[PDB]
């Protein structure tokens, strides 16, 4: 039985023709509180996988050191660590949701929402959820906590079944999940405007942005309200 | 507190023909009021022509599948390769469910195939492992929708022969595939319509002796 | 734990540690059983090197395991009071679970495979010790007398001697003992028991034990007088 | 549930229902609460359907065992008493079992044990087990005698769990009848209530409550 | 003195090769498999004459369908057939069906390695499993304390082993009915048997798909003693 | 001779003879062997029998879906290891979504029977093993022994008069290494390289057996009148 | 790995010895010479400091040791076996009576607890019997003054005077000729001088020399006031000037 | 590993003996000589030290002569260690069947269990037996009164008179002859010291080599009384007797 205390909010995710597009901003919430402003909440796992995390830090940061002695176990008596042995992201998505499963059943759980995004070694996208009481399930977009309210559908609008997939660009992907970022800014009280960026793309590979902004917003229509009915100054 | 469980909704339909057997189930996976995927599999083939589903707390489902379909590998391993039939999955499942009596697997678990005489069967489960044969069962959300249609379409209740003055019943008889699969959609229509937590798509797996095929259907998105 | 395997397999495929608790056995005082139409009687020596002793409250040959089963032995004195305790514990917890005492078959089922079992664990050795089980089942009147021995083996007889010189009395029993006929009464099956021990013991004065038991749980222990009737009659008739 | 057995001059009439509920959603009106242990034993189920299930199959398993150990069958005595030592043990932990052991031997004759989850044992003549046990025991009761045919047994065991499944939300679908003999048990038939009610009422002149 | 589990320079567990030997000291055991069913039968051996030839219990049920002889220290026999009832009821509680004779035999050699420095020594007794399933049908198992198993068409153990399997070798053939699967174990019983053979120091019994495993009357043994002995002197 | 009563031991020179004389059981066992392509892995082996009236003791164990082995010395000691390869391969497919790499089965029970080699009370494992797979690195052979050595190799032979066919293997090395997309062939050359192990007896129906795995082949077995084509 | 000697490695032979215990007796006889004499109002035990060399400071080493207040310890044999056995006997002397009773054990039941731990390593898996001789001396209100023997084997006796190890045959001879029963303290510390010069062969002074007492209460060694029932420890480690005063009128 | 230094201390000999129980009988042969004496009245423990030296404290001592509760006393033959150990355990016996039955606990389940762990050690544990013999002299409302007697194989016996440790041959033979079942305690008394002054591997029996006891129901009216006796009273008995 636990309680989170530092926490992070939405991880938003989806597919586009070649890869998988995953983002998260850089807030360390700890309550109303918001305590810390440089958190990563993308980990990337190889050059073909990154593990988007939310809830509770504390346990985000323990499944860090887990996928970091994944890969370092994976290298040992293994000469294709670095080619066909390599992590794939169902091998990085099945151990998580073995483990979340495992301290449900334990009643211990670690307090998270996790979005396994990658590119498997055929070519083919990879995105899967899972959370704390070991709930999985895959979708063409993925996200959680107030993402999965809001950000889900404006990304369903590009793509909303699978054969959308194919149809569409990483130029039309990344601007609906930059979108939805903004979004998420104007209507979640424990966001930040900061935020973190992954394409794991087919051809072109890994792409990390970090240190990314929400802008072009709309803040002007703000002058003109006043009062909440009948006042007019 | 924690709350290990959740409800991951949806619902399953088996229905067993005189040499067929179909085991049905939307592919709509939802938490609360916001729907997860709209293409999620609940309804597996675990070998030795044997279909199954375990709806309700997807990640007690998903656990009890991969246990059972463990269980038909170990089967193999042990007896020489033996096939296991329709019954000893049953019992099989039911002691992998009691065997969590004191902290239960939260699904509703119904498997579908042929019996040993080759005629269609379907076996229907509760949480903890009580199971019963029958022609006919529905499981989870819109179970109480679609089951008491099935009573009536079926298995032919309060349905009597006309001039008989209520005296002698509709005959029982198997249903063929095709009439099988059309009262699997017009259920799972119906469902989508009066359910909040069934629509999306319908994913039948159909068991013959030549093997398992699979269909697949859209259903209402809203 | 100590874990040593002390009884193991020789060359010649013998296990020397059975073997040798027999020696144990053979070393033992004679203890003889013969079973009778409607009885059994358990026949024990008593070694007379051994004066002053108190008879009233030294430990007696034959143990009561139930109100319907007794158990005599030969080998250790040390080692059978453990088997009798087990046995006794088993009577009683045959009765609380199947809510029936247990059969004479049954109860020496059971000691016999307390007997095996120490001689295929680590650490423990053999028991020096070979039974006579006798009594009546539930509900019948059928005689029934078993026999155990250290390896774990048992087996029932019509009639059995075990102990030291029991080879000189089961020669007696073997032309004595009449299957199609055994001793139709009592006095006959303890005069046949007497007679037995007769061949091997010395004195027919403090050095037989008798036992007699009977249908329904009747079981009862003869006085040395009562016993020693017996022997002043076997002898008269011998001097013929 | 309902269920009931009476011993009486013809050996054991066993009679229960066939439904099963979770609430007030009926879930099933064919469940088999007689179960076979062997050819001279009967448990019927009424409770937790998994815990009745599941234990009352084991309990076949271990008096198996008992037969092959001790060559000969195992009395009615010592099979129920493998039960309620079993739900003893778990007791407290929320097990939901009434149960009834029925059969013949030699030393024993015709017997019924009640057995529950909460440790009950006892030896008797007559039992009536479920959520519709009082039903059942207002006809049984009012019409036992030790005397009657196996014929009227038979139907007064019907007729009993028909009033229960009548009266009894909880208990419906269909009579399952069994007579214990001392050559066995010998099944009596499924009796769908669908149409036993109204061949009751007919026949009998009964159930004037009812609309006819 | 030395390890229990311990190789000899042959490539050899000293132990398993000594309970061998114990083995051979052992009474006799018979068992003959047919397409009508699997006949075992033993040499009971009473060490005296007023022992009850009847409580000598050397042929045992394991299932309805799995029957079981034994040959050598037979007391350590009885936690092997303990185990094997166990397997075989609790398989069928697990899958509601009967368990393959091969799957039995497996389990109970299973057992057999479980020693060293788990029991203290290897089983000093070998066991023919005999039984039958739908499967692979009728079929005979001579299960050793060295863990392995071989099935068997024909199969002799104990003291005159060699000499029976030799007279197995050019008996059986695939067409064998039950009689005479019978009549042959009598017949090689009482060859490499020390006292005279009769109904009350020799045991029969068999395994069929329709009455299951049954342990034959001293009545009907004699019958097939008698039998036996006429066609012998009938030609 | 003094240094042989237990594995714990080293003799003046250095050696384990426990290890040895369980390598010695091996040399006894009947003769198996292992060759590969590219695309397929077969395994060939020479079942024994008690007698005429005795079955063939099965010499090849299915291990999962893509892998296998077979086995020469103490059978139950083949059990106990292929048990544990069964469930290291379950364990990477139920929590990994992976199938085990051959040599990281290879791996796994060179340090089992390791273990066994240097505690008190314990044995080594008195049987050989050879190994074969196709995993995500194409087609693979490996030999065990219980020693604790592993060696991936193109083709081998283990047990009684294993020299003859692994001398033909060495022979014919260029050759059967590209017979890629024909298993039939694959396994001729299987069953003519344990030929050169044989004396006095043949190849029948009852005695061979042959496994096959490869890139769209499951591994199987083939006993009785399956094998008659190659004989 | 793990401690498999589960067995006894202290055995019965033919003869009826029990070797280990005679051989631990004999590394005993090898031992420097300690002796204990009790007197009418006290007890007092002595032995020789055997250096291993000049270098090292024998003050550090200490073979005569205090256990309770009233009750002292010293030994002949193997120092290591002694040093950890004194370690044990103080600690059982908490756990098993003052942690209970609230008070100090009595010295026979010290000397108890003392003998069941070598009892123990005579019989126990795994181990030897330890290799020492003790004599211990102390004072409680019910028993008075006392003076006891343990050997290797657990057994104990209860001594007027005694001595053990190198020179006990000879020095056991010297006591009793000088012992009787109205010794005063000062008495038996004076005799315990003589009969410790015969059998020391090097230096004899307070340095070379241990010896301690079980006399009178010491409410200046007691370290505090204020309770009027606790009046100080009866156990005194006599000093090396103190030893030497003694020697001078000997 | 450690098999090499086992000395296999609970196996069998060819002949069916145990080693380890027959040399530890073989030791406690070597022991001072201890008797018990069983009056109708009464019974007597009588016992010689073991080679006494003149500067042992013998009035504040205890070798042979234990109590085990008010009702029971033993006579010890063998390692003294050895029996304190197995006198603990029968103590704390007695206590847990007198909290449990409120009752002060019979003769022989006292001796049968302290028998049993003797036993124990000879089968199971691979640890060497307790050498020591003990006479166990008591008293309860069953039986009356008793004597036993254990040694390290755990067989138990009963006696009418008996003796332990060395010249047990030549004591039982003085013993057998002038032993009567009509016998008082003070008769008893005579025929204990009149035994070891015989059997004595010393010059001459004094009151320092000897521990002695009685259990009377000489206490007032249907109660049993123990007596310890000591060096004083000792003295006086032996002059009594007319052995000095
Ligand atoms: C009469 C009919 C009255 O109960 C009888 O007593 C029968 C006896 C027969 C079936 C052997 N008893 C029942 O029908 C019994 C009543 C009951 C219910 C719950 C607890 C105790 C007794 N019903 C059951 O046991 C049902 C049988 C199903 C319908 C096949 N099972 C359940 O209700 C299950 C499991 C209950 C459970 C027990 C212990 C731990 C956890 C759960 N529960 C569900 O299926 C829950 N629910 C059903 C509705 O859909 C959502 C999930
Ligand atoms: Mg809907």
């Amino acid at each position: 039985t636990q309680q989170p205390i530092v926490t992070g909010t939405s991880v938003i995710s989806m597919k586009y023709d070649n890869g998988v597009i995953i983002a998260a901003d850089n807030l360390g919430s700890y309550g109303s509180l918001l305590r810390f402003n440089g958190v990563e909440r993308l980990i990337p796992v190889g050059d073909n996988t990154v593990v988007g995390i939310s809830g509770d830090i504390s346990d985000m940061q323990h499944i860090e050191r887990l996928l970091k002695d994944l890969v370092t176990e994976n290298a040992y008596d293994n000469p294709l660590a670095d080619a066909e042995e390599a992590l794939e992201p169902s091998y990085i998505f099945e151990y998580l949701a073995t483990v979340m499963y495992q301290r449900r059943s334990k009643m211990n759980p670690l307090w998270n929402a996790i979005i396994v995004a990658g590119v498997q070694s055929n070519g083919d996208q990879f995105l899967r959820y899972v959370n704390l009481l070991g709930v999985t399930y895959s979708s063409p977009t993925l996200a959680t906590g107030f993402g999965a309210h809001m950000a889900n559908p404006l990304l369903r609008k590009v793509v909303d079944r699978e054969s959308d997939i194919p149809k569409t660009t990483v130029q039309v992907a990344e601007e609906a999940i930059v979108n939805a970022m903004r979004v998420l800014y104007y209507r979640d009280a424990r966001s930040s405007r900061n935020f973190s960026l992954a394409i794991i793309d087919k051809n072109t590979g890994l792409t990390f942005k970090k240190n990314l902004q929400v802008e072009n917003m709309k803040w002007d229509f703000a002058k003109d309200i006043k009062g909440y009915g009948t006042q007019k100054i | 507190q924690f709350n290990p469980y959740g409800d991951n909704g949806g619902t399953i339909l088996g229905i067993a023909g005189e040499d067929f057997a179909v085991l049905a189930g939307d592919t709509r996976n939802i938490t609360d009021y916001s729907i997860n995927s709209r293409y999620e599999p609940k309804v597996f083939d675990c070998g030795d022509n044997i279909v199954m589903s375990a709806n309700g707390f997807a990640a007690d489902g998903d656990a009890l599948v991969k246990r059972f379909k463990n269980s038909v590998k170990w089967y193999h391993f042990d007896h020489n390769d033996k096939k296991l039939s329709i019954n000893s999955a049953a019992r099989n499942i039911q002691h992998l469910l009691y065997g969590k009596r004191f902290f239960p697997y939260y699904v509703h678990t119904i498997i579908a195939g042929l019996d040993e005489d080759g005629k269609g069967a379907v076996y229907s489960f509760d949480p903890v492992g009580s199971y019963e044969r029958e022609q006919c069962r529905a499981g989870g959300a819109a179970a109480s929708l679609i089951m008491p249609f099935l009573d009536n379409q079926v298995n032919f209740k309060n349905q009597y022969e006309p001039g008989t003055n209520g005296k002698v019943k509709k005959p029982l008889k198997y249903l063929s595939v095709e009439e099988v699969i059309k009262l699997v959609r017009d259920s799972f229509t119906s469902a989508t319509e009066r359910h909040i937590q069934v629509g999306d798509g319908l994913e039948i797996l159909i068991v013959t002796k030549d093997g398992v095929r699979k269909e697949f259907y859209e259903l209402k998105r809203d | 734990g100590y874990d040593r395997a002390l009884s193991i397999f020789s060359p010649d495929g013998h296990i020397f540690q059975v073997e040798y608790a027999l020696e144990a056995v053979k070393r033992g005082t004679c203890a003889v059983g013969v079973k009778g139409k409607n009885c059994v009687v358990l026949g024990c020596e008593r070694r007379s090197t051994l004066k002053l002793q108190d008879t009233r409250i030294t430990p007696s040959k034959v143990s009561k395991i139930d109100s319907h089963v007794v158990l005599s032995f030969s080998g250790l004195n040390a080692d059978s009071r453990i088997l009798i305790e087990k046995a006794r514990v088993e009577a009683q917890s045959h009765r609380l679970t199947l809510e029936d005492p247990v059969t004479v078959e049954y109860l020496t089922r059971y000691v016999a495979g307390v007997q095996q079992r120490y001689t295929q664990s680590g650490g423990v050795r053999p028991f020096g010790v070979s039974t006579l089980i006798a009594g009546f089942d539930p509900r019948d009147d059928e005689p029934k007398l078993y026999q155990t021995e250290p390896s774990g083996i048992y087996s029932s007889w019509s009639a059995q001697t075990i102990g030291r010189n029991s080879k000189t009395v089961r020669e007696f029993l073997e032309k004595n003992y009449d299957r199609k006929e055994p001793p139709a009464t009592v006095e006959e099956c303890v005069k046949l028991t007497v007679r037995s021990l007769l061949e091997v013991v010395q004195t027919g004065a403090k050095n037989i034990e008798i036992t007699v038991v009977k249908p329904d749980s009747d079981i009862v222990a003869l006085s040395s007088e009562e016993i020693n009737q017996y022997v002043t009659q076997i002898e008269q008739e011998k001097q013929e | 549930t309902t269920t009931l057995a009476f011993r009486f001059q013809g050996g054991i009439i066993v009679a229960v229902d066939s439904r099963a509920t979770a609430g007030n959603w009926v879930a099933s009106q064919t469940v088999k609460k007689v179960i076979e242990i062997n050819p001279f034993l009967l448990g019927t189920t009424a409770g937790g359907a998994a815990d009745c299930q599941f234990w009352e199959t084991w309990l076949g398993s271990q008096c198996r065992l008992h037969e092959l150990r001790e060559k000969e069958r195992i009395s009615v005595a010592a099979a129920s008493k493998i039960l309620s030592n079993l739900v003893y043990q778990y007791k407290g932990a929320g097990l939901s079992m009434g149960t009834m052991i029925c059969g013949y031997t030699r030393k024993e004759g015709p017997t019924i044990y009640y057995v529950d989850s909460d440790g009950t044992r006892l030896k008797g003549d007559i039992f009536c087990v479920g959520s519709g046990q009082t039903f059942a025991y207002g006809v049984l009761d009012s019409n036992y005698k030790w005397d009657l045919s196996v014929e009227d047994a038979l139907y007064l065991g019907k007729r009993s769990i028909l009033a229960a499944a009548h009266r009894d939300a909880y208990s419906g679908g269909s009579v399952n009848l069994y007579h214990v003999t001392e050559d066995g048990w010998i099944y009596h038939g499924n009796h769908d209530v669908g149409e036993l009610f109204w061949k009751v009422k007919e026949e009998e002149g009964s159930f004037n409550n009812v609309i006819g | 003195d030395r390890g229990v589990s311990t190789f000899s320079p042959e490539g050899r567990l000293f132990q398993v090769e000594y309970s061998l030997e114990a083995i051979k000291l052992g009474s006799t055991a018979i068992g003959i498999a047919t397409k009508e069913g699997v006949v075992l039968g033993v040499e009971k051996r009473a060490t005296s004459p007023l022992l009850e030839s009847d409580s000598i219990e050397k042929i045992v049920e394991i299932d309805r369908h799995i029957g079981c002889a034994m040959s050598g220290l037979t007391a350590d026999a009885r936690s092997m057939i303990e185990h094997a009832r166990t397997a075989a009821v609790t398989h069928n509680l697990y899958y509601d069906e009967d368990i393959n004779v091969e799957s039995l035999t497996q389990s109970v050699c299973d057992l057999a390695l479980r020693f060293g420095e788990l029991m203290s020594r290897p089983f000093g007794v070998a066991l023919l499993i005999a039984g039958h399933d739908a499967d692979d049908g009728y079929q005979l198992f001579h299960a050793e304390p060295s863990g392995t198993f071989y099935r068997y068409n024909a199969k002799a153990i104990g003291s005159g082993s060699e000499g029976a399997q030799a007279e197995l070798l050019n008996e059986w053939h695939s067409s064998l009915t039950l009689k005479e699967a019978e009549l042959l174990v009598l017949k090689i019983l009482k060859q490499v048997m020390e006292e005279k053979l009769d109904e009350n120091n020799a045991q029969l019994s068999c395994i069929t798909k329709q009455d299951g495993f049954k342990i034959y009357d001293n009545e009907k043994t004699a019958e097939l003693i008698k039998e036996l002995k006429e066609k012998e002197a009938a030609e | 001779n003094n240094y042989d009563g237990d594995t714990v031991t080293f003799s003046p020179t250095g050696r384990l003879f426990q290890v040895e004389y369980a390598l010695e059981a091996i040399k006894q066992g009947s003769v198996t062997v292992g060759l590969r392509s590219n695309t397929h892995a077969v395994l060939v082996a020479l079942k024994r029998n008690a007698d005429e009236l005795s079955s063939y003791q099965k010499k090849i164990i299915k291990c999962d879906e893509h892998m296998g082995l077979s086995l020469a010395g103490l059978a139950p000691d083949a059990r106990v290891l292929s048990n544990y390869l069964r469930q290291q391969c379950n364990y990477s497919s139920l929590v990994f979504n992976r199938k085990l790499a051959v040599e990281r089965a290879g791996h796994l029970l060179c340090d089992k029977a390791q273990k066994n080699t240097q505690s008190y009370g314990g044995r080594p494992y008195g049987v050989g093993l050879l190994i074969i797979g196709y995993d995500k690195s194409g087609a693979h052979l490996l030999e065990f022994q219980p020693s604790g050595n592993v060696t991936e190799l193109y083709g081998t032979a283990i047990g009684a008069r294993s020299q003859g066919a692994k001398t033909y293997l060495e022979r014919t090395l260029d050759t059967f290494i590209k017979i890629d997309g024909n298993p039939d062939e694959l396994i001729k050359a299987g069953v003519e390289a344990i030929s050169q192990s044989l004396r006095d007896e043949s190849l029948t129906v009852d005695n061979l057996s042959i496994a096959i795995v490869g890139k769209d082949t499951p591994f199987t077995i083939y006993d009785g009148e399956a094998v008659a084509k190659y004989i | 790995m793990t401690d498999r000697y589960s067995f006894s490695l202290t055995t019965f032979s033919p003869s009826g010895k029990l070797g280990q215990i005679d051989y631990a007796l004999t590394a005993v006889k090898q031992g420097v010479t300690s002796l204990g004499i009790k007197a009418t109002n006290g007890v007092v035990i002595a032995t020789e400091k055997k250096s291993s060399s000049p270098l090292a400071m024998s003050e550090t080493l200490s073979k005569v040791s205090l256990l309770t207040p009233d009750i002292g310890a010293v030994y002949s044999g193997m120092g290591p076996d002694y040093r950890v056995l004194v370690d044990k006997s103080r600690k059982v002397a908490h756990t098993s009576y003052k942690r209970i009773y609230g008070e100090y054990p009595p010295t026979k039941l010290l000397v108890s607890e003392v003998a069941k731990i070598m009892q123990e390593a005579t019989q126990s898996g795994g181990v030897r019997p330890f290799g020492v001789s003790l004599l211990i001396a102390g004072h409680d209100e019910f028993n008075g003054f006392s003076l006891y023997q343990v050997d290797p084997s657990g057994s104990y006796f209860p001594w007027k005077a005694t001595a053990i190890g190198k020179g006990s045959v000879a020095a056991k001879t010297f006591l009793e000729k000088r012992w009787n029963d109205e010794l005063e303290l000062e008495d038996a510390i004076h005799i315990a001088l003589l009969t410790l010069k015969e059998s020391v062969e090097g230096e004899f002074n307070g340095d070379t020399i241990e010896l301690a007492i079980i006399g009178d209460e010491n409410p200046d060694l007691l370290g505090y006031t204020g309770i009027p029932t606790d009046k100080g420890p009866r156990f005194r480690k006599l000093t090396s000037q103190e030893i030497n005063d003694r020697l001078e009128a000997l | 590993g450690s098999r090499r230094y086992d000395s296999r201390t609970t196996i069998f000999s060819p002949e069916g003996r145990l080693y380890q129980v027959e040399y530890a009988l073989e030791s406690i042969s070597h022991a001072g000589t201890a008797i018990g004496i069983m009056a109708s009245d009464g019974i007597v423990l009588a016992a010689e030290r073991k080679v006494t030296s003149t500067l042992l404290e013998q009035d504040t001592s205890t070798e042979k002569l234990y109590k085990l509760n008010d009702k029971i006393a033993v006579a010890v033959a063998g390692l003294t260690a050895d029996a304190e150990i197995l006198i603990n355990t029968a103590r704390i016996h007695a206590q847990n069947y007198l909290k449990t039955y409120n009752e002060d606990i019979p003769v022989e389940i006292l001796v049968r269990r302290l028998s049993d762990i003797k036993q124990g050690y000879t089968q199971h544990g691979g640890l060497r037996p307790f050498g020591v013999s003990f006479i166990y002299a008591g008293y309860d409302d069953r039986y009356g009164y008793q004597l036993y007697t254990s040694n390290p194989s755990g067989n138990y016996t009963g006696w009418k008179a008996i003796s332990v440790g060395a010249n047990t041959s030549a004591a039982q033979t003085l013993l057998q002859m002038d032993y009567k079942d009509d016998m008082k305690v003070d008769d008893a008394i005579e025929l204990a010291l009149k035994t070891l002054s015989k059997t004595t591997d010393s010059s001459a029996l004094t009151y320092d080599r000897l521990e002695f006891a009685t259990i009377r129901k000489g206490a007032n009216d249907g109660e049993v009384y123990q007596k310890i006796f000591k060096p004083q009273e000792i003295k006086d008995i032996l002059v009594k007797t007319g052995i000095t």
